[PDB]
């Protein structure tokens, strides 16, 4: 189970 | 100690379409998933038998997470080029590794989330999973964005719990092959070099997991400085191989012993030619 | 930016025995950036239907890949791996040494 995308790009 | 680890790579290619995104996932030293945005049909693909049975709903959900990550990685690659004032023609690489470590008792010992830009450390979640370590001024731009956005708390929420829950499920489904250790099959070969030198090579084949120590001794004293060690290599069937060599004076071969340490061995092995 | 040249190992999955099906491996590791071309050669000619693992990397961020093919070794067949990378002015060739 992979992590979902976060609050922001780098 | 068991672990589940993910490895992401995004590579730009200006003038030849949009950046390519590749993800792979491991439990311990066993790969179980891969994704490639350049694939003929880009989707999450099984690489291990204990995830082939998970159902199309699970695989549809992993596929969607990878496609969304790929688009965010493209944005990150564009932002990074701006931070460093780099030309729009050069190709650049963004890499990310994250995962969780299930300590020997079976709790959550450790988590991590680290990024590199063009093969160099860029930003990393510190061991406390609360602060960031930036490598330079451009990475300080990312740290300011993520701290004000509370990015670290979201990643910790995943590394704690969610990462650990998948890991425990994978270890139960693949217990037959993930909670076993295969000992190395060993042997020693001998190669004359000159009229007074010879090479002794200690072999370790078919072992799992990949961690292993091979050390040559002379009269019972370790000889770390004059031992040639190759990088541990995959056999292709899920196991690994390694060897270690030493050049000895002809006539003295019996003075040397190879010592092998591995999780699947009840006691350390001592081999002689 | 980091430019690192690949370490190349050519070997079989099992101890090679004449007339017994096996797998020939070419392991490339420790390189950066990721674009690389690897070919397995039989008697100097490129082998078709060569498979490879999925791009991954090590703790130091350098990439590794495994190229492999099924084969049955014989006494006089000669195998090698050919690797081209941005660090190599010419394609490097490492021949298979079974008797290590």
């Amino acid at each position: 189970g992979a992590d979902g995308v976060g609050k922001s790009a780098l | 100690s068991h672990s589940m680890r993910y490895f992401y790579t995004a590579v730009s290619r200006p003038g030849r379409g949009e950046p390519r995104f590749i993800a792979v996932g491991y439990v311990d030293d066993t790969q179980f998933v891969q994704f490639d945005s350049d694939a003929a049909s880009p989707r999450g693909e099984p690489r291990a038998p204990w995830v082939e049975q998970e159902g199309p709903e699970y695989w549809d959900r992993e596929t969607q997470k990878y496609k969304r990550q790929a688009q965010t990685d493209r944005v990150s690659l564009r932002n990074l080029r701006g931070y460093y004032n780099q030309s729009e023609a050069g190709s650049h690489t963004l890499q990310r590794m994250y995962g969780c470590d299930l300590g020997p008792d079976g709790r959550l010992l450790r988590g991590y989330n680290q990024f590199a830009y063009d093969g160099k450390d860029y930003i990393a979640l510190n061991e406390d999973l609360r602060s960031w370590t930036a490598a330079d001024k451009a990475a300080q731009i990312t740290q300011r964005k993520w701290e004000a956005a509370r990015e670290a708390e979201q990643r910790r929420a995943y590394l704690e719990g969610t990462c650990v829950e998948w890991l425990r499920r994978y270890l139960e489904n693949g217990k037959k092959t993930l909670q076993r250790a295969e000992h190395p099959k060993t042997h020693v070969t001998h190669h004359p070099v000159s009229d007074h030198e010879a090479t002794l090579r200690c072999w370790a084949l078919g072992f799992y997991p990949a961690e292993i120590t091979l050390t040559w001794q002379r009269d019972g004293e370790d000889q770390t400085q004059d031992t040639e060690l190759v990088e541990t290599r995959p056999a292709g069937d899920g196991t690994f191989q390694k060897w270690a060599a030493v050049v000895v004076p002809s006539g003295e071969e019996q003075r040397y012993t190879c010592h092998v340490q591995h999780e699947g061995l009840p006691e350390p092995l001592t081999l002689r030619w | 930016m980091i430019q690192r040249t690949p370490k190349i190992q050519v070997y079989s999955r099992h101890p090679a025995e004449n007339g017994k099906s096996n797998f020939l491996n070419c392991y490339v590791s420790g390189f950066h950036p990721s674009d690389i071309e690897v070919d397995l050669l039989k008697n100097g000619e490129r082998i078709e239907k060569v498979e490879h693992s999925d791009l991954s990397f090590s703790k130091d961020w350098s990439f590794y890949l495994l190229y492999y093919t099924e084969f049955t070794p014989t006494e006089k067949d000669e195998y090698a791996c050919r690797v081209n990378h941005v660090t190599l002015s010419q394609p490097k060739i490492v021949k298979w040494d079974r008797d290590m």
